[PDB]
RNA sequence: CGAAGGUGUGCUGUGAGGCAUGCUGGAGGUAUCAGAAGUGCGAAUGCUGACAUAAGUAACGAUAAAGCGGGUGAAAAGCCCGCUCGCCGGAAGACCAAGGGUUCCUGUCCAACGUUAAUCGGGGCAGGGUGAGUCGACCCCUAAGGCGAGGCCGAAAGGCGU
RNA sequence: CCCGGCGAGGGGAGUGAAAAAGAACCUGAAACCGUGUACGUACAAGCAGUGGGAGCACGCUUAGGCGUGUGACUGCGUACC
């Protein structure tokens, strides 16, 4: 049976990337959350 | 089905009272070798019934 | 004079080497170990292997004679267990237990 | 500047060895030192088929805390204390029972 | 010359309690009179950890299937070699894209992992292996669509477009 | 040094004030699971105790008692919130 994740890196990297975040104001306000909690990996970006 | 109250240690016990081992009662001697086996079967030299059948 | 020897965290269940255990309380050691060679379970093994320790300990170490030695006291005791999981339908986990248990002889003159 | 320097003779204050007298081997940055002859201990060795060493039991000294020895003063034979001052330009210890330059 | 804490015994008050002492332990305890509270648990299908019962009971994942001789080893129904038997064959054969990332080859080990044993493994440890003018990517060109100097519009944030 | 698969695990020797301080390492409670000893139990019907009460084993002893463990037989008796 057809289940829901069906990977493409492409896709990902055009819907969760670093430049994609930066590319919009509320982006921005998610890295700036992200960075003062202190994450290792900040995007999915390898 | 399922039980409605729990067993009890006593209960465990009497039921294992039918579980012991048995021991074999004695063993054989060879006639020629003097070694001790199974009755009816062969020795682990490869003896029988005082004649040797496997080298 | 008394001569012990042990086996610790060994792999079986302590109620599954009690069934052997019971058949050599009391006896003189060659007819335990004339007992022990034909009986088919695991667990003879491997209390085999710790009477034998225990006469080569009481020869060693302690000067005795092996035609003299009985099987005064033997015992299993419940060791730590190992926790794993095993998957069941719909989605559902399960737990498994993995026994271990301390196994211990001691031989005298008397 | 430090009270107790390699070379040096000192006096044991306490422990076992309170009493003994040896030369300062050298000084470890924990607060400790190697005395010649004091605070020996035995060593259980195994043999090591490199280097052509085999084993057996070893007699080897450990360390002792600094601040149990005592600079030995042999002019009046006893233990002493050391004070610093200047006396040309330099820096100099000094016995404070008798005020005389080490 | 043995503190708190742990485990027994004797005595004592109407009760919540108190006093003495044997064994274990190895460095702290605190009279009397006053002062302050995170001050007393059996229940809330209470919260976290440990351990029972059912029980040595159910089960061991397609009914394509195995037999025998020799080798190695502490140990062989399952590993290596040989001879027979059986199953698929528009696939249960061969080569790729997407996805994964050392699972590939050689030596050595059997605790844990493998729904059983294991000398075996896609397991543990160490060493080796990917060679392009012509195969692909990068590069030249554009589709749907995206961004967009000036520009139009909108309390701010922003929207649409050359 | 010894048994064992040139294992896992253990017994000695040795260190140390101490090894039931041995690396799964200060103290080491309770639930839960065993080995040994004394007494009871295979013609007997239910909240398992309480009142009465033989017999057996064991320790003192003023040889008179007494203490502690177990408990056949018998009156009464349907948990807690």
């Amino acid at each position: 049976m057809k289940r829901t994740f069906q990977p493409s890196v492409l896709k990902r990297n055009r819907s969760h990337g670093f430049r994609a975040r930066m590319a919009t104001k509320n982006g921005r306000q998610v890295l700036a959350r992200r960075r003062a909690k202190g994450r290792a990996r900040l995007t999915v970006s390898k | 089905a399922v039980q409605q109250n729990k067993p009890t240690r006593s209960k465990r016990g009497m039921r294992r009272s039918h579980d012991a081992l048995t021991a074999v009662t004695s063993l054989s001697v060879d006639k020629t070798s003097g070694e001790k086996h199974l009755r009816h079967h062969i020795t682990a030299d490869g003896y029988y019934r005082g004649r040797k059948v496997i080298a | 004079m008394e001569t012990i020897a042990k086996h610790r965290h060994a792999r079986s269940s302590a109620q599954k080497v009690r069934l052997v255990a019971d058949l050599i309380r009391g006896k003189k050691v060659s007819q335990a170990l004339d007992i022990l060679t034909y009986t088919n379970k695991k667990a003879a093994v491997l209390v085999k292997k710790v009477l034998e320790s225990a006469i080569a300990n009481a020869e060693h170490n302690d000067g005795a004679d092996i035609d003299d030695l009985k099987v005064t006291k033997i015992f299993v005791d419940e060791g730590p267990s190992m926790k794993r999981i095993m998957p069941r339908a719909k989605g559902r986990a399960d737990r498994i237990l993995k026994r271990t248990s301390h196994i211990t002889v001691v031989v005298s003159d008397r | 500047a430090a009270k107790i320097r390699r070379d040096d003779e000192v006096i044991v204050l306490t422990g076992k060895d309170k009493g003994k007298r040896g030369k300062v081997k050298n000084v470890l940055s924990s607060g400790k030192v190697i005395v010649e002859g004091i605070n020996l201990v035995k060593k259980h060795q195994k043999p090591v088929p490199a280097l052509n060493q085999p084993g057996g039991i070893v007699e080897k000294e450990a360390a002792i805390q600094v601040s149990n020895v005592a600079i030995f003063n042999a002019a009046t034979g006893k233990a002493d204390r050391v004070g610093f001052r200047f006396e040309d330009g330099k820096k100099v210890r000094f016995f404070k029972s008798n005020s005389e330059t080490i």
